[PDB]
This record gives structure tokens, C-alpha cells and sequence, in this order.
């Protein structure tokens, strides 16, 4: 006879959603926020089995953007920080190269204590910093809705520069090569693309979508974009990312309808994460019995 | 192969009393008993297993016990339910040794 | 859960072929452990063999010289002897083996008999 | 607040913490790495490939089967327990 | 505020789990849920109706004595375990 | 020899004072308030021992008086929730069809693992929707006070009407049945009550005992009630409650003087409860001892 | 605010409260007062003077050495258990 | 062979950083602001070990110069409290006579579960109520800064009056004495200090150092002190501190340029505690061993 | 907590009843185990009988045909027995029979004596 | 009826000593020992009750011990206060044997 | 005096079998043993010492145990490293007694 | 952690005086426990001594005649004895004494030879 046997540890873990701990290196961010101190720790190990990958639904991202917008309504009333999870607890990341949102089968997945660096930009037609600025370029597509995030590779560097923008920073031959990607996009329905493509501005009306919003240094800026298409302080930008609602509604045409939602800035920094709580408790069979 | 002995198939008892019923073992056969209760024509349904193993059916009055060379079945009341043929099964080794089935009749 | 049933002749002259079916239902032959028990009308239980569906064992007892098939075709078994000895004659019961797992079913039956 | 933030992280670890630990050292082991019980393995016939499987996958196969072989442990740990006090008291 | 008042509740519970838990496992029982001890009970005349009578009644009956019965649990406790490390040094 | 035996799990409880949990239906009361789901469970069972009871030294209310009052603040910067005790902590509930306020000797009384549902409303004068709208007409009495809440029946169900109130709202058979049970109300001294009661209202003087408050999508209303005694927003009401000052000086004539505080009304929805914390640990003898 | 300086002032007790709890319960000893292990005493010469010497005094001695101590349990506690196991299943 | 044992409870302690719990008698201290009661208890111990003290760096002081500040901000928008450790953490004082804020080799240490009583008060260039008035006369004095602070004797007094502040309040005996012991105090390096010493105050410009800063039931007094050196609400004080930062750049002349600030006011009140953190963790070896 | 107070004779001629009162105080006679016990000036304490306040138990030893009353009356209880033997008198001491709880008190007693 | 064997009622000690008195039993009493000391010309106290039971009085000079056939008494030191005569009771059977009594004089 | 039994001095053996080494104690010595291992023209070095307590350098593939009577040493697998001469050392008492070493040549 | 050395003559007659020195780095003589152990080319180990560099024990083989001293100086010990014999000539090893902690080091040693 097999009887029931109990171990502890074993590796075994589920979905969780928990908040998790302070992990920054600068002090005097509104008065240490009782932060805990950060360990430089970027290892990863390597495991076998695959692991369920989302980029929208996990909460990881959801906490990030109610905490980043409550630390601007204090200013109303620039920092790099980190999560790392308490025992019990670990964050899984996809190290598959093909990686766009969904990887339901992971081929190589790592395991590690903390998630990385992270910047916190409140910005919107534009991907400002960011940290997945790479050789690869790759576009997210969500399957609930046709709703994207495209990510900018860093060879171009897409330089800008703002006072007071005067850019050229158009890089014709970068747009060429990733436009024709987004076909080869592992979906891309009808829209042949044969050399065929207007960055359509959001019709009239509300005076959000008609203007941008950028900060340098605490200023609300509201500008013309029409150009391109058709003492005092200075700074730069490194474009990485860019926000877009793909949509058609024909064949022969295509209208990119953009959109200038802040929250998906974020998500795209956190999107290849996942939060599990481990379960040490595990029961098999085992021929032993106990005394009496 | 091995001889069983089973506890006498007459019975008679009285409501509220405690009724023993015991197959005894040859040797050390590390309690891979098992226990059936057939009624008149009808299949059985088990009760206990592997010695001490409750099943789903009988809270607390069916319960077994014992291990190695001793063996035993105690049960603290007797009710109208509990009522047929009991057996005792052992498959230790290949060639099994049934007992000789207990007709028991209450008054 | 399970809802098993059976049916046979009924009646079997001495030195026939005995024939006799159980019909399993909601429920896959292959992967659990089956085996043949009669109930003699005055004797009691007796063993008289083991088979199971995985077809990677197969133990039988060496005193009846019987072989029982496992046949799936639409998941049902029976059991093949012949030359039918009257001492042989019994209540036939369709059940898988007595195991140590909280699962084991067992059939009404029915009755063979011989002149 | 953020204080309220780093707070709720902590109290979840212990929560969690004597949680696991409250479920077990009820079933007769505390702190045993490994220990054996008298529960019998239902359907021996789902014995697990020790060569070929992992922890991971064979826990969610036994998932639908887990609410009812923890339902046993405490009938097993009282009833057993519970005899030995009137056993001893004759001697 | 009300997250005050949530995160007051939780550490209350585990606050009040381990100090039971913590007045219990001192006396050497640390988990079983019956178990005996070697101290006798004072006033046998006070020996409670098993028929007709209530835990929670007889145990206000007692408040005045539970702390006077707590106490002695610390020198059996440490003065019966110690003498045991001696024993074994002679062997 | 009976040696000291110790049991564990056997019921023993005292008295408590802790906070409790969340426990509601409705989302989107001020970002969630971080408060947990509510279980659909009014389970409740029989128990023979009686239990102390009371309705004004509660824990219980205090926490509810201040709670409602915070959530009021936040507008100036309708729910319906529920409270559900932890593990190692049950409520009451007596279960006597008498029940004034002062129980001592429950006859029955039934633990549950969570309150009922209540309602919270900022109104003097007046008692609004409530819960303990029943057939049985009671009023319960302070011991240490005169100050009495009347419960009402359902079956009068004493509509009201407001706009901008014009209302008949008397049932003058309604309030003859009622008055005569106060008088059979367990204690009432003198003032034998024949024919003869008038509802003297506060002398003049302070402007709030002047005028009552009543709140309709946050209207501060103050009219005039003296004429039944002696596009636009639209709302009802259905009376439940009536807080109450009863004094007298004299046995020939009597006055009350009604109150008007608000924590009262609160008070009566969880009057009936009782929070208490279950002490698991049991000492018994036993003739059993220890081996060495 | 000071509602996030008393709860924070009591959680940290419970998180101290089972970490040294935690660290302890794992060795093989949960809650015995004094107990012995099978790790021998690394350099005997530095036998303690039972009759004039502090416990806090040669705590802060054996600083740099606590650290190599407590490693050793971790093996002693899993491989003397396991084989235990394996012993039982002849029988 | 001797085997290691592990010993629980035998007396250890380290360094130790957390916050503490609340100890008062008076309530209605901002809604009771969630404090526990208050035990009277004053109880001290005995122990021979030295332990090392220090007045400047010990964490207890920093949390009450911000949370004094902190109740102070909330009259924008006088108490005596206590601290009282947890289970498992304790206080030490240091109760040589001799003490001066750097104390390594505290011949006489006590244990104790609670601080004292400690008074507030939100003044420079003078030291208010206090709890350290005794007999003694000394100083403290920084190992790596030269700030001190001076302790007034009670038998002076020092009467204060102020109104709408006029008084003698020289004392001109007690200021004699105290000087000398200066020079005698641990370390005074050069300045002979025979008969010549002038309390120079800090040199003009910022508005804040040219006068002082008092508070009178809410009044911003601002006065001036070159007298001395060279219906209505009244309120008196109880002169016990003096903050000053001694400072010499050479020998014939000292120049005392005194500091003001309020911080360390409250350090001197509990100058002589620290909060050690106890481990009940011991490791001894003897001759036994664990069956099999 | 309790102040046992006691009196006798002290002068009993040989053949005569035997009478000894022991006051209890601050206690109730009836709900506790009271027994009498005399030491005899050169041998040790022997065991003369047992009585129960509760009246439902009643043990005496069979060999010295001893019998002693628990009346109430205002929480007192006294000794009775007639022809004393030269061989029994001794120190006779008043206390609640030895059991296995934490109270027990003894009363100093007084010396008996005959001719 | 049983006999109890004591120790010798004659005992000479020096400071500093420790002093063993001892009562056998015949058979297996189940430890329904009790102790008592009493003075001369006083009443009797307790000092150890049920083998094993501290009383209030003495925090660790008297400590007994023992079960089933084997009983002893411990001191682990001598005192001036520590002087008179001693008993040992047991009350297992309705005839109860009582010891000899230790006549102890100290010098 | 006493006299060590050791395990024979020759030994064949493949590999992936179990090598079992013993050196049979005289009387109770209380586990003072300790084992050391000595290459050809070098110094030796610990493996295992007072029976069962791991020494750094070598994870499961030596562990030694046994109390009392009964000592034995047991290793799970043979590997190159494993070769050279060994003994085991006994200090309870002063005359110390030695094994005869055993010359291990593996094929 | 520690590096061991030592050196000797490695010829000597029979007869004559034996010096061996064994050098103590990075550690000091006294508060260890020291032997000397010599390893004969045919025979096992044979235990010839014990010394304790804390003074306060001395324990020698009362077989041997030998005596070993402990002289500080420098960190250095050596071995003294004389009139050696044919059959005590071997490999001479220098190390602490084997204990129950986890240090232990020894030397390789140098080779005694006689006619
Ligand atoms: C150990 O356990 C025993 C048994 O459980 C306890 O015994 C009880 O002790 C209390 C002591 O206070 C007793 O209370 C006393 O009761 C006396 C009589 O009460 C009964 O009287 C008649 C007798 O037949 C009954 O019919 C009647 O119904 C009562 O039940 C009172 O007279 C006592 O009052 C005395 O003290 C007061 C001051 O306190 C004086 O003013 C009075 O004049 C009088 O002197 C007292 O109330 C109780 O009766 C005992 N129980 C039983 C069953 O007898 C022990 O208390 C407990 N603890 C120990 C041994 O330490
Ligand atoms: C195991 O336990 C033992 C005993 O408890 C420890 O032994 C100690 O080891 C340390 C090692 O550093 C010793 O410290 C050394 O002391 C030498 C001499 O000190 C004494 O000298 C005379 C001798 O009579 C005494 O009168 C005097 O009062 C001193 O007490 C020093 O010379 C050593 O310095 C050497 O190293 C430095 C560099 O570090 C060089 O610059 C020097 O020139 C010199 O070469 C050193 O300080 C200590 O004395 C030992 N204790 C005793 C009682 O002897 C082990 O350390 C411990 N750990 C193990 C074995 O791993
Ligand atoms: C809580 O208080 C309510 C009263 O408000 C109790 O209601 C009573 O519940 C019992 C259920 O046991 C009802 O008994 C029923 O009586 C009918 C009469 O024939 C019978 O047919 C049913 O089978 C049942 O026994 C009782 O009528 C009802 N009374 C009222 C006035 O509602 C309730 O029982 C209390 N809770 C508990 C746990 O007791
Ligand atoms: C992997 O596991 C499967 C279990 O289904 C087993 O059949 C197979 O032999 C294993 N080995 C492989 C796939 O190499
Ligand atoms: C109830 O308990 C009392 C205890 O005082 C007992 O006397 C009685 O026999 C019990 N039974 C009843 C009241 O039916
Ligand atoms: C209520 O009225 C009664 C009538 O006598 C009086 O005794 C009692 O004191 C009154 N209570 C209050 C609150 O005045
Ligand atoms: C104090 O301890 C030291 C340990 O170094 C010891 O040598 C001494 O004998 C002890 N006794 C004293 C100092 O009286
Ligand atoms: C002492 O104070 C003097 C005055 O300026 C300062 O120069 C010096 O650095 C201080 N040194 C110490 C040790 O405090």
C-alpha cells in the first residue's frame, strides 16, 4: 500500500496579486517614503517549464500607475526605483526573444527575486526613456481588443531637442524597415501596405486630442504637430516607445486613430512580469507509514 | 498458502450491546485487510479498508484496527441496518484465503 | 457516478460453454485493475483470477486453467471457460479487483445454473 | 499613503506565513520537512512517473482531488489520538 | 482613516493567534488539542457535573483560581526537564 | 488522583472591543476603501445559554457613530456595508421577542459570523429607511437614562412626501395603539395617560432645536412644523424610528421634550448586537498523567 | 501620522516575534528550552569560564563564528531524517 | 566531546532602530491620537556590565523631534508622554553621576521597561521646563562637533516673569560657579578663563539670529536682550537648559557665538537612553547528546 | 485564611466516654472530608476512621468499632466512644483527612490521660 | 495489609550534606504518596504531596520522586529549620500502614 | 588494552559499486572515532570525525556512523579521487590501538 | 590559512642523538594541543606521545621513555630523545593531536634513515 506523504518546499507556485516592497538607490524622495535600502541583485536562473504571460491584466503593472500618479498630485498639493517581493513571493519574466504581450508558452523563463530599473515619465504621444530600448524591434497586440504599443529600437536614437520643438527627427530609412514589420506582425489583416500609409490626426474638437502634453521641468506644453505629416531652461528626449489604437475601415484605406493615454507608458515597462506566490506544500505517495 | 479463522457464524445479541467480530492472521501479512458486508441478494458495499481507513457510509459504529499477527473489528452499537454476511479479505500473496461468512441474525 | 449493469443466459446445460457479460459504463476498461468473483449459494467467496486493463500484468490462479479476455471494442468484457463442471456452478459477480482506493463497484449479478 | 503600502506588504507575509502553517500542524506534522501519514493514496492506478514529471505540472492535475484527501486528515488525527487516553488508564 | 482601520483589524488577529499560542506551548504542550499534565487538581471536591454542566459556565466559576493554577506549570515545566540532562551525562 | 487536564477548541468567550472588517456589495464607494468582498451568508444557529446584552454600552455602535462620520467629512473636503468578525471572534444576536434594549436573560440567542445589513442616514427629528421595520411595536429604555427610541411599525408605513414638506402622514389610528403600549411599556411611572398627551416642542432659544434637518441630495432644510402638532430635484421617505426625550415634573401633566441627536439612529440598527472574543482554552481533571 | 506609528510599532514585534521563531524550528528543536545537538563544538579550547563570564560578554566572543555554526545545521537536520525513511520500508 | 546547546532566554541584546508605542495620562490629546494607557511604573534594576551610551546619535531622540514637530503642524492646519517598549526590547540609563553624553564605561547600568515623563516645548536661547534639574552641574560636550549644551541647577531657579519680559534674573553667585566648573569640565583646551569672559551674540545681518524666538500661548515674541549682557494673558517659566556652540580662535579671547536650535533641546531630556533590542538566542556547548 | 481553635477535658478516668470537640471556622463541615488521627506519645500516627461532610460515603476501619457524628448544628463536630481502652489514649489531633489538593490544616490538639 | 520498610529513625549529619529518607513500597501504589513534617509539641505541615507536587513553603530543598515500586526523597541540602519528626502517608487501600518515624537530631 | 578488527587490506572493486570499510570496537567507546585518508608520499587529511560530523570537502560520499557496539562506514559510490590508505583513530582511553591500513588498488 | 614547514637531517646513525623540527606559522604553540606521530614504511600508525602547550597537562606513553619539550621562543617545537633504535626509525610527521574540532593540519615530513 502507497499512504498519503506530505513534503514541504517543493516547488509549486499560483497567480497572486499583493503589493510589494520599496527597492531604490536615491534618498530625499519625499522623505525617504520609508523605503526600504536597495541590493544590487540582477541575477536570473533558468527553468523548464512554461508559465502563463499577460502584459494588461497582470497587477503588477495596475499598482504602478495608481503609485506614480499619487506621487504627482503631492507636487500639485524624476526617480528610479524597484520592486523586490518579500519570502514566499517571486517575480517570472519571459527571456523568449519573440515576446509580444502574449507568450502562454514561455520556451525559456526565468525566475528572480526583484524586477529591474524602471523610469516613471508622465508623457503622452511619445515613450520617453524607458528601459526595453534594444536591437529588436517587436509591437504588442492585445487579443481582447486590437489595441498596441510599439517599442523603438535604439539604433535610430530618434534624436529630439526642446527649449524655450525644432527637430528633423525623422529617420526615413528607420520608418521604412519597422512599418513593413508591422506587416509581418505575427497578425496583420487585410491593409496590403504597398507603399501606402497617413499618420491620420484625431478629428477636431476636444482640445486634449488636438494638442499633446509634454513636461520639461514642470511646463504644460501645447504645440502643433502639423508640420512634419503634411536663463531658460533647456532639455533633451531619447524617444523609446510610442502609444497607437490601430484601425481600418476599409480595405483600400487605413486611419491611425492615436491615442494619449498615459497608464500604457508604464505597462510597457512591466509587461514581461508576472507576481506568483509559491505553495511549499506538496503530497505524494510513498509506501511508508508512521508508528501506531 | 495460509488458513484463516473466522469467529463463529452463529450470533445471537441484544440491542445496545457491542458485537466483536475477528478473522485471525497466520503471519505478519502488514494489514492489507479488507472488509465487505453483502446483503441477501444484493452485491456488497465496502466498509473499511486496509485495516484503518474509514469510508464514506458510517460515521464512527464500523472501525478496525490492529496490525502484524493481531487483528480485530469493534463495533460500539448494533442497529437494524447492520445486518447479512461479513467477510474478511487479505491479497498479501497470490493464493487468497476467504473466511467462512457470518449469518447473523438479530433478536 | 457510476451506473453499472449486466445481463446473461440464465441457463447453461453441463458441458457448455459458459458465456457471460458485464457492461461498463462511464467509465474506461484499460488503465483499472478487473477481475471475476462468484458466489456459490452455500459456500463463500473464492478467488479464481485477475486481469488488468493496462496489459502490462497478467497474473491468473493455477489451479482453474481459465483465461479471461480484455477485448475494448466498445468497453465491455466478458469471461470464456469451457466444459462447465457442476461444482463450478455459482452466482457470478462483475466487479474490478479489491484494491486499496476509495473507488470499487460491484454488479447484482445473476444466477447460473446447470441440470 | 505610502505608508499604508509598505504596512499591508508586511502583514500579508505573516498572514501568509502562519497560514500554511496553520493549515499544517493540524494534520499531526509541525515542522517536518517530510513525514509520513496513514492516509491510504486514492487510485493507485495515478501513481506519478518519477523519472519523467515535475512538482509544477502533477500538483494541478490533482487539483479537483486535493479539497477531499485533506477533509480525512481530521477525522485520522482526533479519533486515533482520542483511544489512547482511555487505554492507558486501566494500568 | 479608513486604511488604518482595515490594516488594525489583520495585526490584531495575529496578535491575539500567537499570544494563546504563545501562554500555550510554554507548559509543554504545544499543538495537541487534549493532552495531560502532571500538576494535580486543587479542591477535588470541585469535580464539575459531566452530565449537567456547560464549558462555558464552569469556566467563570473558576476565574478566581486559573491564575493560581497557571503558575505551577512553570516550575514543573523546567525543574522535571532539567534533572533529565544529568541523568545521561553518568552513561 | 485527578490531574489537570487542558482542552483546546472548547467554547469560552468573553467580552471584546476591536475593529472589524469590510463586508458590502456596491463598488465605487471612495476608491473601494480598501474593503473586502462581501459573502451572501445570514446563517445563523441556536444556542441555549444566555448572554448579556445591550444596546448602549456596545463597542459595536461607537465604531459605526464615527466611521459614518468620516465618510460625511469627505464630501465636505447612501451605502449599505457590513461588518464580519475574524476568526476567533463571533456576534451575538438576542432573539427574545421582547427585546428593549436590556436583555440579561436571553431565552435564546444564536451566534453569526457576520451582522446584517444597515443603513446610513444623517436625520434629526426622524427616523428613516432602517432595517428593523417589523409587526411588533416595542420602545427601548435606558436604565442609567430616560432617553427612549420608538421603533415603528411597518403596516401604518407613514409615507412622506418632500419637494423644493406637504405631507398628512397622521394615522390617527395608528398613533392611539402605539401611545397605549407605552404605557404598558415594562416601566412607566405615573401620568396614567387618559386621554390627555401633547408633543410640547423645545422652548425657543437655539436656532437647531428650533428647526429639524433633514437631508435630500444634500439640502440643508429647515421648515416649520408647528401646523399638524398645534428640473427639481424630488425624493420620499418611509419612516422606521423617532429618537425621544421623555420627562415629566408633574403626574397631572407632561412634556417632552424630544431630542435631536443623530448617533441614536445608528445605535437602534445594531442595538441587538454584541462583539465577543472566543477564548479556545479549556482546564478539566482528569485521572489521565504523563509518561515521566 | 502617528495611526502609522502605532501600527507599525506592533507588527514589527510579530516580525521579530516568529523570525527568531523562524531561524529557531528549524534546526529540530521548536520551543524546548535547552536541548542538545549533534554538531560538536568547534575549538575546545575556547571552553568558557562557567564561574566568572557573562552571556553577553562571549556572545560578542564567538561573532565572527555564529555564522559558520548555523550552516552546519541545515545538513545534520535533512540527512540524519531522510535516511530514517528509507530504514522503515523493509519492516 | 562536548556537543553544542543551544540555550532560549539568556540575556543578550544589540543596537536597536524601530519606533515606539504611546505612554501618557492626560486624554484628549488630538482625538486620544491612538495611544495606549499609561502605567505607573518607575521600577530600575540593577547590572554590572558596562554598556556603550551616546546622546547625539541614538535613534530615540530622532523620532520625537519629529514627532513634536509634527503635532506642533497640526495647530497650524503642552503634553507629557511616555514610551514604553515592546516585549522583547528595553531601555538602558546610564546612572553615574559623571555623565556627559559620551559614556562607554558606565560603571552602574540600569534596565528599564519605560523612559520617564518628558515635557515639550518649542523655544531657543533658553531651555524650559525640563525633568534633568537635580543638584549637578555639568555639561555635555560632542566628540566629533564641539556643540554643547549646559544643564541649569534647581537651586538657582532662575525666576522668570513675562507679560503683554522684565527681570533681574542674574544671579550673579550661581553664574560664578558654573563658569569654573566649565574650565574644570572634561576638556577646556587654552583660554585660561581668569576673570574675562564676554557671551558676544552672533553678528548681524539674518533676521532670525539678532533675536530670539519665545512662545507665551501662542505669541511670536521678538524682543531685545543687549540690556543685561551690555484681560492680558500672562505666563511665567522655569529656566532649566541653555543651548550654546562654544567656539575659540584664540587664546587671549573667546567669542561665544551661541546657536539656536530647537532640535536639541529635546535631546537633553533623553540624552541618557538607548534602545537595545534583546536576542534570546545562545549557543553553549556541553557533554550531551540527542538520541539517536 | 483559616484559624482552627479546639478544646477537651484533659482528664478522663479509664472506663468513661470520651469527648472531644473541635471548632471549624471560616468553613462549611458539609462538602468536605474531615477524618480524626491521635498520636500516641511513643508510637506513630495511626489511622482510626474516615467520615464525608457529604453523607453520601461513610468508611470507617473494622477493627475498632468506632463511630463518629457530623451534626451541623453552628459548624462544629466532636468524637464518640465509650470504654476507652488504657492502650488508646493519646494526643488527639483534629484535621481534614490527607487528600490530593494544595489545602490542609491541623489543629494542635490536647493530651489525654488516664490512671 | 502490606508493610512499610523506613529509614533508620536514628541520624547523624554535618552541614552541607545531602540527606536521603526513603519508605518502601509493597507493591504498585500508583504514587498516592503524601508527606508531612511535624515539630515537637506542634502540628504537622505539609511540605510534598502525590510524590511529586510542590507546596508552598520551600522553593527546592524538598523534592521527592518515584513510581510504581521505587519511591525516594531528595534533600539536596541540610538546615537549621529542617528538624523533627517524618511521615510518609499512603492511602491506595482502605487499610493504611504508617512508617516508624525519624527521630532526627542534628550536630 | 583492546584489539581493532579492520576490514581487509585487498580490495577489487568496479565502478558505480558500494565500498564498505569497518573497524570493529572492543567495548561502549562513545563515538570518539576519527578516519583520515593519506595519499602516497603525502600528508593525510580529515574526512570524517566523532562518527557522524561532515568536514568540508567532500558533500554525501562519506558519511560514517554507528554508537556503542556497532561501527561501520558506508560509501555510496567509488570515484577516482578515493584512493591511497585508510585508518581509523580511537582516543577514549591512553593506550591507543591502530588498524592495519588498508592498501586500496582499484581496477 | 596556515602553511606548515619543516626540515631535518634525514641521515642519521644509529645511536646518536634525534632532532627533528617542525616549524609553527600563523599560530601560537601555546593554547594547542601538540603530538608527534611517526609513519613506518610496512607498520600503521603508532601513537609515541602527547604535550599540551598549555602547561597545565602532561601525558606521555609509559612505554617509550621519551620526553618532548615545549620551549616557545620563536613559535617552534622539536623533538628529543636518544640512544635511537633500529626498529624506531620511520617516517616522522608533525601535527596537533587529533580532537574534536574542525582544524587539523599536518606536515609532510622528511624520512629517518640508519645503517
Ligand atoms: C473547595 O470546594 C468546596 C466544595 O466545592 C468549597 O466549599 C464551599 O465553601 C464556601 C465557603 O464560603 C461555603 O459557603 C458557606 O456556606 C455556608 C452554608 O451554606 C449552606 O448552608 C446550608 C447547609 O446545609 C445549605 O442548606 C444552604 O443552602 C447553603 O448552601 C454559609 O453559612 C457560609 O457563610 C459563613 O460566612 C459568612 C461570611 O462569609 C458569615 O457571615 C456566615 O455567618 C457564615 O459564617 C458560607 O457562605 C460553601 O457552602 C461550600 N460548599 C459546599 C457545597 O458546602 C470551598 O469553598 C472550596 N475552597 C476551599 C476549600 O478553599
Ligand atoms: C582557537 O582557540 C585558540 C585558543 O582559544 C585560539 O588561539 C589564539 O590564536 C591567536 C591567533 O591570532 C593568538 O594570537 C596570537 O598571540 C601571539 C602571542 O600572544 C601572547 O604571547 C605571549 C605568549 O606567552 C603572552 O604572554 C601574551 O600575553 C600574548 O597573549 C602573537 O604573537 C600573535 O601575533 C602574531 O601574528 C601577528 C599578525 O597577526 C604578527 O604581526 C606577530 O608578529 C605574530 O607573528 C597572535 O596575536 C592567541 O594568543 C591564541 N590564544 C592563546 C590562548 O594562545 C585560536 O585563535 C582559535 N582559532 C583557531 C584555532 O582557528
Ligand atoms: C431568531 O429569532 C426568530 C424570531 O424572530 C426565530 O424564529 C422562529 O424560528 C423557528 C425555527 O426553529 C420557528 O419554528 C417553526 O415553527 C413552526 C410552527 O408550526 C413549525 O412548523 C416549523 O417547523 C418551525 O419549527 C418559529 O416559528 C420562528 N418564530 C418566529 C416568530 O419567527 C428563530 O428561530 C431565531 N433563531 C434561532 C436559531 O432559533
Ligand atoms: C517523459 O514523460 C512521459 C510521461 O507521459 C514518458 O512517457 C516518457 O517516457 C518520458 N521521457 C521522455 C519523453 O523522454
Ligand atoms: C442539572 O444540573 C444540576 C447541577 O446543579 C443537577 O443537580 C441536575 O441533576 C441536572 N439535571 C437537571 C436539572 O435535570
Ligand atoms: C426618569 O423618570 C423617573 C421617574 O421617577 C426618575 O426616577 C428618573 O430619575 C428619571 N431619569 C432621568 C434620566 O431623569
Ligand atoms: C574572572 O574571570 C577571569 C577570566 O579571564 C578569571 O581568570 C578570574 O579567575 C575570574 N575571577 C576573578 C577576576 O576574581
Ligand atoms: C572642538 O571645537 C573646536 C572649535 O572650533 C573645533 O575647531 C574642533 O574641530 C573641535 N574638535 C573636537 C574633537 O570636538
Amino acid at each position: 500500500i502507497q499512504y498519503v506523504t506530505v513534503f514541504y518546499g517543493v516547488p509549486a507556485w499560483k497567480n497572486a496579486t499583493i503589493p510589494l516592497f520599496c527597492a531604490t538607490k536615491n534618498r530625499d524622495t519625499w522623505g525617504t517614503t520609508q523605503c526600504l535600502p536597495d541590493n544590487d541583485d540582477y541575477s536570473e536562473l533558468a527553468i523548464n517549464i512554461t508559465e502563463a504571460f499577460d502584459a494588461w491584466n497582470n497587477t503588477v503593472t495596475e499598482q504602478a500607475i495608481e503609485d506614480v500618479w499619487n506621487l504627482f498630485e503631492t507636487s500639485i498639493k524624476a526617480i528610479r526605483f524597484r520592486y523586490c517581493a518579500p519570502p514566499g513571493y517571486a517575480l517570472l519574466r519571459c527571456n523568449d526573444s519573440n515576446y509580444s504581450g502574449f507568450a502562454p508558452n514561455c520556451s525559456k523563463v526565468v525566475v528572480s527575486s526583484c524586477t529591474r530599473m524602471m523610469e516613471t515619465q508622465t508623457s503622452t504621444w511619445f515613450g520617453f526613456n524607458g528601459t526595453r530600448a534594444e536591437n529588436r524591434t517587436y509591437i504588442y497586440w492585445h487579443g481582447k481588443s486590437n489595441r498596441t504599443i510599439i517599442s523603438l529600437n535604439k539604433y535610430y536614437n530618434l534624436t529630439m531637442r526642446c527649449r524655450r520643438c525644432w527637430f528633423g527627427g525623422s529617420w526615413k530609412e528607420a520608418i521604412q524597415e519597422v512599418k513593413e514589420t508591422l506587416v509581418k506582425h505575427p497578425r496583420y489583416t487585410g491593409t496590403n501596405d504597398t507603399r501606402k500609409i497617413n499618420l491620420t490626426a484625431p478629428a477636431g474638437g476636444d482640445p486634449e486630442v488636438t494638442f499633446m502634453w509634454t513636461n520639461c521641468r514642470g511646463e504644460f506644453l501645447y504645440c502643433k504637430m502639423n508640420w512634419f505629416l503634411n536663463g531658460d531652461l533647456t532639455c533633451n528626449s531619447t524617444v523609446t516607445s510610442l502609444i497607437a489604437e490601430i484601425d481600418w475601415t476599409n480595405n483600400n484605406e487605413t486611419n491611425i486613430t492615436m491615442s494619449a493615454e498615459v497608464a500604457e507608458l508604464y505597462r510597457l515597462e512591466l509587461g514581461d512580469y508576472k507576481l506568483v506566490e509559491i505553495t511549499p506544500i506538496g503530497l505524494a505517495p510513498t509506501s511508508c507509514r508512521r508508528y501506531t | 498458502d495460509i488458513q484463516m479463522t473466522q469467529s463463529p457464524s452463529s450470533l445471537s445479541a441484544s440491542v445496545g450491546d457491542r458485537v466483536t467480530i475477528t478473522c485471525r492472521a497466520s503471519q505478519g501479512i502488514d494489514n492489507y485487510l479488507n472488509w465487505y458486508q453483502q446483503k441477501p441478494g444484493k452485491a456488497p458495499k465496502r466498509l473499511i479498508f486496509a485495516a484503518s481507513s474509514l469510508h464514506n457510509g458510517v460515521p464512527s459504529r464500523f472501525s478496525g484496527s490492529g496490525s502484524g499477527t493481531k487483528f480485530t473489528l469493534t463495533i460500539s452499537s448494533l442497529q437494524p441496518e447492520d445486518l447479512g454476511t461479513y467477510y474478511c479479505l487479505q491479497y498479501y500473496s497470490d493464493p487468497y484465503t476467504f473466511g467462512q461468512g457470518t449469518k447473523v441474525e438479530i433478536k | 457516478q457510476v451506473q453499472l449493469q449486466e445481463s446473461g443466459p440464465g441457463l447453461v446445460k453441463p458441458s457448455e460453454t459458459l458465456s457471460l457479460t458485464c457492461a461498463v459504463s462511464g467509465g474506461s476498461v484499460s488503465g483499472n485493475w478487473w477481475s471475476w468473483i462468484r458466489q456459490p449459494p452455500g459456500k463463500g467467496l473464492e478467488y479464481i483470477g485477475r486481469i488488468s486493463g493496462s496489459d502490462g500484468t497478467t497474473y491468473y490462479r493455477s489451479s482453474l486453467k481459465v483465461t479471461i479476455s480484455r477485448d475494448t471494442s466498445k468497453n465491455q468484457f466478458s469471461l470464456r471457460l469451457n466444459s462447465v463442471t457442476a461444482a463450478d456452478t455459482a452466482v457470478y459477480y462483475c466487479a474490478r479487483k479489491p484494491t486499496w482506493d476509495w473507488f470499487d463497484v460491484w454488479g447484482p449479478g445473476l444466477l447460473v445454473t446447470v441440470s | 499613503v505610502w505608508g499604508t503600502k509598505n504596512l499591508q506588504t508586511r502583514v500579508t507575509a505573516i498572514e501568509k506565513y502562519l497560514k500554511d502553517q496553520a493549515q499544517l500542524n493540524s494534520w499531526g506534522c509541525a515542522f517536518r520537512q517530510v513525514c509520513c501519514t496513514t492516509v491510504p493514496w486514492p487510485n493507485e492506478t495515478l501513481v506519478p512517473n518519477w523519472s519523467n514529471m515535475t512538482w509544477q505540472e502533477w500538483e494541478r492535475q490533482v487539483d479537483f482531488l486535493e479539497a477531499n484527501i485533506t477533509q480525512l486528515l481530521e477525522e485520522a488525527q482526533i479519533q486515533q489520538e482520542k483511544n489512547m487516553y482511555e487505554l492507558q488508564k486501566l494500568n
